[PDB]
């Protein structure tokens, strides 16, 4: 089964040197495009880097750019992350994030468990941070950017990302519209130019947690301050 | 015996096909220019669409 | 004896279906379609050019979504292209090269090909690995494969060099309707539009009507003088063309249950590929051995157009659902999509 | 007529020759299906037409002051450049002409063993590595390419080199050794190799086909050799010659000019001999017309 | 003028174009052989000496790779798909030489001879293998010696006129299926003596097959 | 149209000594 294990996680100090792991298994590593994605504590989704299938194309986050490494090992199925001068904005649970680029495919597909380190632009708006739910009942979740997520090519790039307590964020609804597999047929994508709407149709316990947008337009990838359901 | 196995189920094939029911050749022969003439706006080879709506510009 | 008898009855019967077809043959396709104007001249321009695979390339078919296709070579290669970017979305290598069809699931979920390996194997396109793998590999039938076409993402129907076609569940790996009455290597089918009938050319010279549930062969079609290669439904689906060796293309009418048009020129000699409907069935489209690929047009018989892009042999061509494109494939080993302009 | 003889014979050679380099190039990357895929022979091709195509479209530029008045009208800057971009188009074509009859010297007499190293990626480094020899082996050019007063206001682009006393035997005998006498010697070796190896043990030599082969190799082997050869020698041979020569004269002057022009027509025969002599290229281009 | 993700899309397209290109210059460095000849020629000795529908057999020799191709178990129309192999480096064409006074099994009118013959006549001068060369093996030698002592070559052939020996009964029917090559000059035919206990047929395989390398090279580099 | 008896190195001019 596709499963990500980060490790090398851990306290350090101001300055300091830590490398991250990522080992791939169940699915073909090499073809998948992988993403490193941190979460300060009780805080967003802040996506760090990102390697393409073969290691052609690399981007960074403005605020790791120039400390931050990212690397991959295909024999092995390792993806690495190479951390330099770390500072205490650093403290964050980084995410492995495969994505798989072609036409009809789901990025940000499956995330990782995460591993915890401790040291001692389009612009995505969701002002409802949380909203009382009850379960059976319709609820509606709101995002809004900058730029017109629209490309001329006819997509919408916008994402949808659930974060149940406890848990790593998982794929609801890619490019706007499209439901993720194993998603329930209850989430429906709805929007155009730069308002979008996740609507949730008969709301159960396991719909609690923390809903998140993502523009994948253009790099650098940014998401919402994300909308908590609780009950 | 093969042969004579064979022949009785060529002429069993031959008896269906010879019980079907034939329309005119005229009056199929208007069913397919009837059906070409309806759908003739909406074929892009027939009817080249403008570039503005065409995918391989 | 009994067998002299027997064989003098069909005779009877093939006179009594040959008289009933004269019976209905009051009129001919020209003389009711001699009142419309002609199409004109058809002009398509090569949009798009599809590199990649490096031998002939034998089979294509087209996605549902009229932007996905699939192209099978004798390289060993399965390539699914993005005709809109001319992006390779899969390369799925073949355990044979000697590939000879591919199909295109209407759901998209699922490809297929077979060659002289006598196998149709399925590919499944969406797993969680994110890679394509071998769903199926469906063995039974006694010929090379020649062609194959998905009703749903759980049956196929093939046709092989065996004389047989056969309708297969791709669950149990069990080809649950066996067609036979073909006295020669059938070459092609075509599903109808419902997916309730399917018409098969052989190398007897014959096109047989079969039923998909009963199992049964309802009409047989005769009139080309070689191998037919070629099969295609009208898009209402009461009729069908079928391209054959002896440079014509004929259109049978399934409720006249006889031919009602050839497609045939002087200057063609060479046999026929691959042929196909537009969205209206207005429009002929058929690939021959001259390396071009000619627009007949289907009420007139007059040839409106000709797709000359290829240094070698027009294997196979295909048109997309909405009509917008045409895709031809050839041994030399390229694609090429065509439309029309203002 | 002299002085309408001379440009005619440049400007035909001009001509000609980009029309048939020109064929080479375009016709060659048509046949690739996946470029850089089992194509090195067609690597080799392209880029001895493209380094020839470069030769001829230098001409014009380097024989205007040899025709008109004898006026160099671009200046010292452009002489060094021009001079030294004449130079390299020679000698990266020489080169590219002598690693072909290697790589076909490998393809005939190792058919197997070569396949480990014969691949579109090294023949596109080996390629890249002549470009740069050409540009070490001309480095005396450019680095003594002067404008040369001559007697009146006129003036010319030359070499004038810091002891032409002395200077001038090392600069034309390691030119005529780099650009014409090793190479001769390599091609030369290699097509005597291949036609001493260009069959096999079992194969049948009685055979009609057989003997056919051998014929229409050895017919292309020596016309490559001898247009090399004839296009180059009487070239290199009056440049030895006028190491003891101190005051030309106009036979002498005539002579060096026309050798000259053979020089260039080597950059002009070279894309004709491929096309007439290779019977797949030849109908394949008669079919595309 | 792409975005995000249509840029990755097409570097995914690279990629499987790099993958597409390095199949084809592995393919390109293997032997692909067609294996050809009538019932009981002796075409199963040679696969088990050099070891569906289309049986492939893989061997490598002196850093050589082959792919053998029998075709004997397609019992459709050959014309459908003989055109499948062209291309291929050379066909290997099986004869035996015993079966010269034998006749067909089901037919009992044509000698077995003849047929043979008439195969490697559509074969030869079919149209897609108008320039590729065929490796002839001659099977059964030692049970030819034997037949020939008994029963004369004049059976199969009315117009020999030659000794009844082993060394001149060979040469004549060598001749015969040499004779039949319509196209002399883009040709070669390459005959070779096997027996049921020689053991020098994969290495006249290999020579044929470097002949062939060494014509395709020569092609390919333009001196041909 | 000039006097073409100028000393030559390659495909250029040269001082005569």
């Amino acid at each position: 089964d596709v499963q990500l294990v980060e490790s090398g996680g851990g306290l350090v100090q101001p300055g300091g040197s830590r490398k991250l792991s990522c080992s791939a298994s169940g699915f073909a590593f090499s073809s998948f495009g992988m993403h490193w994605v941190r979460q300060a504590p009780e805080k967003g989704l802040e996506w760090v880097a990102y390697i393409s299938s073969g290691s052609g194309t690399i981007y960074y986050a403005d605020t790791v750019k120039g400390r931050f490494t990212i690397s991959r090992d295909d024999p092995k199925n390792t993806l690495f992350l190479q951390m330099t001068s770390l500072r205490s904005e650093d403290t964050a649970m980084y995410y492995c994030v495969r994505s798989i680029y072609y036409y009809g495919s789901s990025p940000f597909d499956f995330w990782g468990q995460g591993t915890t380190l401790t040291v001692s632009d389009i612009v995505m708006t969701q002002a409802t941070s949380s909203v009382p739910v009850t379960p059976g009942e319709s609820v509606s979740i709101s995002c809004r950017s900058s730029k017109s997520l629209l490309h001329s090519n006819g997509n919408t790039y916008l994402y949808w990302f659930l974060q149940r307590p406890g848990q790593s964020p998982q794929l609801l609804i890619y490019r706007m519209s499209n439901l993720a597999s194993g998603v329930p047929d209850r989430f429906s994508g709805s929007g155009s130019g730069t308002a979008f709407t996740l609507t949730i149709s008969r709301l159960e316990a396991e719909d609690v947690g923390v809903y998140y947008c993502m523009q994948h337009l253009e790099y650098p990838l940014t998401f919402g301050a994300g909308t908590k359901l609780e009950l | 015996t093969a042969s004579i196995a064979q022949a009785r189920k060529l002429v069993e094939q031959l008896k269906m096909e010879a019980n079907i029911d034939r329309i005119k050749v005229s009056k199929a022969a208007a069913d397919l220019m009837a059906y070409c003439e309806a759908h003739a706006k909406e074929d892009p080879l027939l009817t080249p669409v403008p570039a503005s709506e065409n995918p391989f510009r | 004896s009994e067998l002299d008898q027997l064989r003098q009855e069909a005779e009877q019967l093939k006179n009594q279906i040959r008289d009933a077809r004269k019976a209905c043959a009051d009129a001919t396709l020209s003389q009711i379609t001699n009142n419309i104007d002609p199409v004109g001249r058809i002009q398509m321009r090569t949009r798009r050019t599809l590199r990649g695979h490096l031998a002939k390339i034998y089979a294509m078919h087209w996605g549902t979504d009229s932007r996905l296709l699939v192209s099978a070579s004798q390289d060993g290669k399965l390539i699914i292209w993005d005709s809109y970017t001319t992006n390779k979305v899969h390369a799925i290598p073949l355990r044979s090269s000697w590939v000879m069809t591919c199909a295109y699931a209407p759901s998209g979920n699922y490809v297929a090909c077979g060659g002289l390996d006598n196998i149709c194997s399925i590919y499944n396109l969406k797993t969680r690995e994110g890679n394509v793998r071998v769903s199926r590999e469906l063995a039974g039938h006694t010929g090379y494969l020649s062609c194959c076409r998905f009703l749903d993402d759980n049956q196929i129907v093939t046709s092989s060099g065996d004389t047989t076609c056969a309708l297969w569940d791709i669950e149990t790996g069990q080809q649950t309707t066996t067609f036979t009455g073909h006295t020669g290597d059938v070459m092609s089918l075509s599903l109808a539009p419902d997916t309730r009938l399917f018409v098969s050319g052989a190398c007897d010279a014959s096109a047989k009507l079969w039923d998909v549930r009963e199992g049964m062969c309802r009409q047989t079609f005769t009139g080309h003088e070689s191998d037919i290669n070629a099969i295609c439904f009208f898009p209402n689906g009461n009729a069908f063309a079928t391209g054959s060796d002896d440079a014509t293309c004929r259109l049978f009418d399934l409720r006249a249950d006889q031919e009602l048009m050839t497609y045939s020129h002087d200057n063609i000699i060479c046999g026929i590929t691959s042929v196909s409907f537009s969205k209206s069935g207005r429009l002929l489209l058929a690939g021959y051995d001259d390396f071009n690929c000619n627009v007949w047009d289907a009420l007139k018989a007059d040839r409106a157009g000709v797709l000359a892009g290829h240094d070698n042999r027009v294997s196979c061509l295909g048109v997309t659902d909405d009509g917008m494109a045409v895709a031809t494939g050839s041994w030399d080993s390229f694609l090429k999509i065509w439309n029309g302009s203002s | 007529y002299i002085n309408i003889i001379m440009p005619s014979v440049f400007g035909t050679i001009c001509l000609l020759g980009i029309i048939g380099n020109s064929t080479v190039i375009f016709a060659v990357v048509k046949k690739s299906k996946l470029h850089w895929c089992n194509n090195v022979p067609d690597i080799f091709i392209i880029n001895l037409s493209v380094v020839d195509l470069l030769f001829l479209l230098g001409m014009p530029f380097m024989i205007h002051q040899l025709m008109g008045n004898g006026v160099w009208h671009f200046g010292e800057t452009m002489c060094t450049l021009i001079t030294a971009m004449d130079a390299n188009s020679q000698f990266t074509s020489t080169y590219i002409l002598t690693a072909m009859a290697i790589d076909r010297y490998l393809a005939t007499v190792h058919p197997i063993s070569s396949t480990k190293f014969r691949k579109p990626s090294v023949a596109t480094l080996v390629i890249c590595l002549l470009w740069a020899l050409s540009f070490i082996s001309i480095t005396p050019v450019w680095l003594y390419a002067r404008l040369i007063p001559f007697p009146g206001g006129a003036v010319g682009c030359g070499i004038r080199l810091p002891n032409p006393d002395t200077d001038l035997y090392w600069f034309t005998l390691y030119q005529f050794f780099l650009a014409f006498a090793l190479p001769f010697v390599v091609i030369t070796a290699a097509y005597v190799r291949i036609l001493q190896r260009m069959t096999s043990s079992v194969a049948p030599a009685s055979q009609r086909s057989i003997r056919l082969r051998t014929k229409r190799v050895t017919r292309t082997a020596i016309a490559i050799c001898l247009v090399f050869f004839v296009c180059w020698a009487p070239y290199y041979v009056l440049q030895l010659t006028q190491l003891s020569i101190s005051r030309p004269t106009l036979t002498f002057v005539y002579l060096y000019n026309a050798a000259i022009s053979l020089g260039y027509a080597n950059s002009c025969l070279n894309p004709f001999v491929y096309i007439v002599l290779c019977e797949t290229f030849r109908k394949r281009l008669v079919l595309s017309v | 003028t792409l975005s995000a993700e249509d840029k990755a899309a097409v570097e995914r397209s690279k990629m499987i174009d790099r993958n597409l290109r390095e199949d084809g210059e592995k393919a390109a460095r293997e032997v692909k052989l067609l294996l050809l000849g009538a019932g009981e020629s002796g075409k199963n000795t040679i696969v088990k000496q050099m070891k569906t529908g289309i049986v492939e057999t893989h061997f490598t020799f002196k850093d050589l790779h082959f792919k053998m191709f029998d075709v004997g178990a397609q019992r459709s129309e050959r014309k459908k798909w003989i055109h499948c192999f062209e291309g291929v480096t050379a066909i290997i064409f099986c004869v035996a030489l015993s079966d010269y006074d034998l006749v067909l099994a089901e037919d009992e009118e044509m000698n077995r001879m003849h047929a043979s013959m008439k195969l490697f006549d559509s074969i030869c001068n079919n149209k897609w293998f108008t320039d590729t060369s065929i490796i002839l093996f001659l099977n059964k030698k030692d049970l030819f010696e034997e037949k020939i002592k008994k029963s004369p070559l004049t059976i199969c052939y009315p117009e020999y006129a030659g000794s009844n020996t082993y060394e001149e009964a060979a040469a004549y029917i060598q001749c015969q299926f040499e004779d039949l090559n319509k196209r002399k000059d883009t040709k070669e035919i390459y005959t070779h003596f096997t027996c049921s206990t020689d053991t020098k047929n994969v290495q006249f395989v290999f020579d044929a097959v470097t002949d062939v390398i060494i014509k395709n090279n020569l092609k390919d580099c333009g001196l041909f | 149209d000039f006097d073409m008896l100028r000393c030559m190195l390659g495909r250029v001019y040269r001082p005569c000594w």
